[PDB]
RNA sequence: ACAGGUUUGGUCCUGGCCUUUCUAUUAAUUCUUAAUAAAAUUACACAUGCAAGUAUCCGCGCCCCGGUGAGAAUGCCCU
RNA sequence: CACGGGAAACAGCAGUGAUAAAAAUUAAGCCAUGAACGAAAGUUUGACUAAGUUAUAUUAAUUAGAGUUGGUAAAUCUCG
């Protein structure tokens, strides 16, 4: 679920602009993935791209 | 400065004489009025029907002094100071 | 605050932290709750990253912008 | 910024080079660096002590 | 005074009729002064208990004057007419205590009704009124709502793996303190 | 002024008088002073219960996404205070600290029929 | 101001009211009049006239004169693109000659209206800080809110002094 | 298709009926003086600037719109039990920021017991004024609405002023916005004091009152004894299209009346007081017919 | 500045000085209690204490905050 | 400027010598904000918070003393 009020402050904007569906907005976790703390970090200087 | 001052006051035009001199109505705006065009003086006789010539920049001699103060470049301690009623 | 080059006190000298008694079960539920909460908010920052790549891109070459951009130069010749 | 007659500051130039240079040069061996004093849980060469969880 | 709670009934007497005429009641009075230009505040307050200093004020030189909310007749003496704003104290000449009561007073007055001043035409607040939007309409409940459940899985407190806590036991040994069961549900008063 | 590093920030200023506290919610390099100079002002809050017994927060939603979506770094008190609001899944400590108070109510309970007793 | 020949034209209103504004193409604006000759008339009043009214509003504009160079008046426009707008002023009047000027290269109401918009946005209502910049200063000053003790002084219990006086015994 | 007060015929009509008084349109105001301006015009240039004049004082006329009450407004968007001892008072969120119209503004409030709902009207208009505020507004309601204060100014005839300050403070869909012009209505009603409001922008709203509320009857004897009938009969024209079948807009129908003859109607059919209403419509023909 | 005092036996003109207003420091004389704000001779020399740590070792922080106005016509605004 | 050289640094908080017409505590807390670090509970912080001192300024009342009285400029009598 979204937060409580962001949920709201997205059904409204997309009633505002027309937009019926009900359909409950979702948050995609898939790139929030974090690796734990335990996990070692690379001393190796980064490339910039 | 008494003699000065009468004689001043004396030369006064009146909003009668301009009216009659110009031979137009002289219409007085006031602000807290808003746009409503009071006539105070009319030209008893023969109004014009030809308008003022208009001067887009008039031609006036200007006070360094009256100048000075609409633009807020008078800061004398002296001027805005609280006195007693007239 | 102190610099870098100012020596420590004399008094502080023998001492390192010492650190807080652990309860471990509210530890562990704590850990959890951080986990989740961190994940979520990560999730709405990515959100807005992507929110503020569209209006830039809206803003800079998108329709209207394009719009004022053919209008002036036609108005102009 | 640049006012017409600003100095010519040399010496800024040579502590920066003679910086590096004997910090090159004087470079720690990590074998001194990270050696330990296992009874005071002290490091000799950052005077540094190890936090009471890793004793 | 005998006047009091009718304060108004003084201004209608013989004897301020007699006494001050049709002019204000500080019309006549005058500040004395080391100079040209007064000293840019008043005299702070011209009775000191049982003492009245020197030349009193207007208003407190009458002890039959009294500064409520209530008398226009007074207050409305010390506003312009024509402009509608108070008159500074060394204007009038009144110690600073007496303006800044009569400033309160005039203000109470004007709060009232009991005072005329303008009140400007405002257009409404709004360019277009409509109760549609989300934020002043009903929105459509979370499914997690409806149900009676914690808007997350992890708002509720859910109790851990037996092998787990072992586990955070060896992590923190002798460091450790006494471990918290489910907390109470509704929290009780003294 | 130009520092060596650090990075924006949304954190409380505080404004106010002796025993009156207020706070401005402020978007702020970190290294800059706590009252000091900012980026953008994003919102207030009013630690004091007004007339009503209300404290106001106000926040420019619109902004404050912004700067998080350049990847500015939250306070954890403006955490708890999005969070409070709704804009913010609860802070984790917010939850925590209401469970020990819990407890702390509990154990009061108990040693106030104990000692009753 | 006394000295000079049409003193009203060196006041600030005067330098404020004339209404051109460049377009941003526009970076050098040239004259070139003469200082006889009937024809020419127009032109030399608008260097009289309008020329310091022209250029407050555009500051960064190089504006130069020349005189009795060519037989005939003229302005030319340099634009950032390498453009030229050359626009020939003979019989017109002053009037004329800006009103003709605002036209090809000026900024329609619109957009000047557009711009103001943008920046009477960048000072918000609802903050808070110096006088400068901000209506309010402390939040003591909204009206239900908790008034600055510098004017009421607080209830005893609200002073940290009495919780901490409260907490020692 | 049930008549509302912004249709252009009832605008047209209510325009009508206030009247243009350029002197009391247009009055001194208390505000600091700054000396007057004088110019010196033709007949021509006169007629103009009266005409300008006119074209203003149209838009100082703008009628304040009339609403029905707003709803009330609950819902709660979230409840966190866990949350529930924990603060003493309540949060109250304000989305601020500079694009947002004031209807669309989230106003969230967290309140002790731990439910998250959004703010109810009157708080939200408080709130709105804080962060936004424009002059006029007292965010704690002011104490002159009270009745006893409103009375007195009553009956110094502010009626005017009263209606003003309502505009400034409250919401035309409010609750005490609606209580406060219809207690002005019904007062300058008891008392005949119609024309405190006739050249003011005030007037159409209590012609759309007195519309509804249907008591016609001392604006209708007003209007006639000032001797304007055009005024009058507009009114019953009014009466008529905002209740399109009733006696009186029926009996219009059937005996084609002429405006005179269809105050006439409405005094037989419908208006509670007749005899008013006969007698002074009496009085005004007759005296009018004989003077002129 | 709404101005005032003062040149001469006197008058006018010109022209300075001073008064009247407002703030801050210091001093003298007086001083009951609260609250709030502010705290300032010194880039002269400094006794003593404290002002930078955290952290399962690495690391990351450590004139950043805070101080001061010495120097420099420095510089403001803007690329 | 700081490789070097004089030489041994409070222009951090308090303090102190000298010096000047110029005079705040060798104080309590990290409870709030900020900062550092930590995955985290959290620890540290003379930043700061709450206090101490001072008629420097405002305000409130419990508080009466100072200056002046030829003119400018409010206000005087008798002695020496
Ligand atoms: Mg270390
Ligand atoms: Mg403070
Ligand atoms: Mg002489
Ligand atoms: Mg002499
Ligand atoms: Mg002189
Ligand atoms: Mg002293
Ligand atoms: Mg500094
Ligand atoms: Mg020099
Ligand atoms: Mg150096
Ligand atoms: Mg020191
Ligand atoms: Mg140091
Ligand atoms: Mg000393
Ligand atoms: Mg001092
Ligand atoms: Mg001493
Ligand atoms: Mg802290
Ligand atoms: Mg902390
Ligand atoms: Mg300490
Ligand atoms: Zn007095
Ligand atoms: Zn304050």
């Amino acid at each position: 679920p979204y937060p409580p009020l962001l949920r709201a402050m997205i059904l409204a904007q997309r009633q505002k602009y027309g937009d019926t569906s009900t359909e409950e907005p979702m948050l995609n976790l898939e790139r929030a993935r974090i690796d734990p703390w335990d996990y070692p970090a690379k001393l190796e200087a980064k490339t910039k791209t | 400065l008494t003699r000065g001052l009468f004689l001043g006051l004396s030369r006064q035009e009146t909003h009668q004489q301009l009216a009659d001199k110009k031979s137009l109505h002289v219409v007085e705006f006031r602000e807290e009025c808003g746009p409503l065009p009071i006539v105070v003086a009319s030209p008893q006789g023969a109004l014009r029907k030809d308008p003022e010539p208009e001067d887009e920049v008039p031609d006036i001699t200007l006070d360094w002094e009256d100048v000075k103060a609409a633009q807020g470049m008078k800061r004398s301690v002296w001027s805005g100071l609280k006195r007693a009623a007239t | 605050r102190k610099t870098r080059h100012d020596p420590p006190a004399k008094s502080k000298a023998g001492r390192v932290a010492t650190p807080p008694a652990v309860d471990p079960t509210e530890f562990f539920v704590l850990t959890e709750r951080y986990r989740q909460y961190r994940q979520t908010v990560r999730a709405l920052r990515l959100e807005f990253m992507s929110e503020v790549r569209k209006k830039l891109h809206e803003a800079r070459a998108g329709v209207q912008a394009e719009r004022k951009a053919q209008e002036d130069a036609a108005e102009h010749r | 910024m640049a006012r017409k007659k600003v100095r010519p500051r040399l010496i800024a130039e040579l502590a920066r080079r003679v910086r590096a240079l004997r910090e090159q040069r004087e470079r720690p061996r990590d074998s001194q660096r990270y050696a330990l004093d296992y009874e005071t849980m002290m490091r000799p060469h950052s005077g540094n002590r190890l936090p009471m969880r890793a004793w | 005074s005998p006047y009091k709670d009718e304060p108004w009934k003084y201004l209608d007497s013989e004897e301020y009729q007699n006494r001050y005429g049709s002019r204000p009641v500080w019309a006549d009075y005058r500040r004395n002064h080391k100079g040209g230009i007064p000293p840019q505040r008043t005299r702070k307050m011209c009775i000191r208990g049982n003492k009245v200093a020197g030349n009193p004020c207007p208003i407190c030189r009458d002890q039959k004057l009294h500064v409520d909310f209530r008398n226009v007749k007074l207050l409305e003496q010390f506003v312009c007419a024509h402009t509608g704003i108070i008159f500074h104290a060394p204007y009038t000449g009144v110690c600073m205590k007496q303006h800044k009561k009569l400033t309160q007073a005039i203000q109470k007055a004007r709060d009232h009704g009991l005072l005329r001043y303008h009140i400007p035409q405002v257009e409404p607040r709004d360019l277009d009124f409509s109760t549609t939007h989300g934020a002043v309409s009903s929105t459509p409940p979370a499914p997690t709502l409806v149900s009676g459940d914690p808007w997350y899985p992890w708002y509720s407190w859910k109790q851990p793996p037996e092998r787990e806590l072992s586990r955070l036991r060896r992590l923190y040994q002798g460091r450790l303190r006494e471990e918290s069961g489910p907390p109470p549900e509704l929290m009780p008063e003294v | 002024r130009a520092y060596r590093g650090g990075h924006l920030t949304i954190r409380l200023a505080l404004g106010g008088c002796t025993n009156r506290p207020f706070y401005r919610i402020v978007a702020a390099h970190s290294k800059c002073p706590r009252d000091g100079r900012f980026v953008e002002q994003l919102g207030s809050y009013d630690p004091l219960p007004n007339s009503h017994g209300e404290k106001l927060v106000a926040l420019n939603f619109d902004r404050i996404r912004h700067w998080i979506g350049c990847g500015a770094h939250l306070s954890k008190p403006v955490e708890k205070l999005l969070g409070l609001s709704g804009f913010y899944p609860l802070h984790p400590m917010m939850i925590t600290n209401a469970e020990r108070l819990r407890r702390k109510r509990a154990r009061e309970v108990l040693l106030a029929s104990q000692k009753t007793d | 101001p006394m000295k000079g020949r049409f003193p009203i034209r060196r006041t600030l209103q005067y330098l404020g009211q004339g209404d051109v504004v460049f377009k941003d193409s526009v970076k050098v604006m040239t004259v070139n009049y003469n200082t006889h000759g009937e024809l020419g008339e127009g032109a030399r009043k608008f260097v009289f006239f309008n020329i310091p009214q022209i250029q407050y509003k555009n500051p960064w504009v190089q504006i130069t004169m020349f005189k009795n160079m060519t037989p005939s008046p003229f302005l030319r426009f340099y634009l950032d693109s390498g453009e030229q707008v050359l626009v020939d002023v003979e019989s017109k009047s002053n009037k004329e000659i800006v009103e003709h000027i605002r036209k090809i290269l000026g900024k329609n109401e619109e957009t000047l209206e557009k711009e103001e918009q943008e920046k009477k946005q960048l000072s918000h209502p609802a903050h808070f800080g110096p006088r400068k910049y901000c209506l309010r200063e402390c939040m003591c000053e909204v009206e239900g809110q908790v008034p600055c003790p510098g004017l009421v002084p607080l209830p005893k219990e609200m002073t940290g002094k009495y919780k901490a006086a409260l907490k020692a015994t | 298709r049930k008549p509302t007060f912004m249709d252009e015929e009832v605008q047209n009509i209510l325009i009508k009926m206030t009247g243009l008084d350029l002197q009391k349109i247009f009055k001194p105001a208390l505000q600091e003086l700054k000396p007057p301006t004088y110019k010196l015009m033709t007949q021509a240039q006169l007629e103009e600037a009266t005409k300008q004049a006119v074209e203003a004082a149209k838009v100082r006329l703008k009628m304040p719109p009339v609403l029905e009450e707003r709803a009330p407004i609950n819902d709660v968007l979230a409840e966190d039990k866990i949350l529930e001892g924990t603060e003493t008072a309540k949060y109250v969120f304000t989305d601020i920021s500079y694009s947002i119209p004031h209807r669309e503004r989230f106003i969230v409030v967290r309140e002790p017991s731990g439910t998250l709902r959004k703010a109810s009207w009157e708080e939200r208009d408080r709130m709105i004024q804080v962060y936004f505020p424009r002059e006029g507004r007292r965010i704690l309601t002011p104490v002159i609405f009270k009745e006893e204060n409103l009375q007195t100014m009553y009956s110094q005839d502010q009626h005017v002023d009263v209606l003003n300050l309502c505009v400034a403070q409250f919401e035309p869909d409010s609750a005490e916005y609606i209580k406060i012009h219809h207690h002005t209505y019904e007062d300058i009603d008891k008392c005949g004091k119609y024309d405190l409001l006739r050249s003011t922008r005030h007037f159409g709203g209590m012609a759309w009152y007195f519309v509804n509320k249907k008591k016609i009857d001392g604006l209708l004897i007003d209007q006639i004894q000032r001797d304007l009938v055009s005024d009058a009969t507009s009114l019953v024209h009014l009466y008529h299209i905002l209740h399109p079948d009733g006696q009186s807009a029926q009996e219009a129908k059937k005996q084609g009346a002429e405006g005179l003859h269809l105050i006439k109607v409405f005094a037989k059919t419908e208006a509670q007081k007749g005899a008013y209403i006969e007698l002074t419509l009496q009085a005004y023909q007759e005296a009018f017919i004989t003077h002129s």
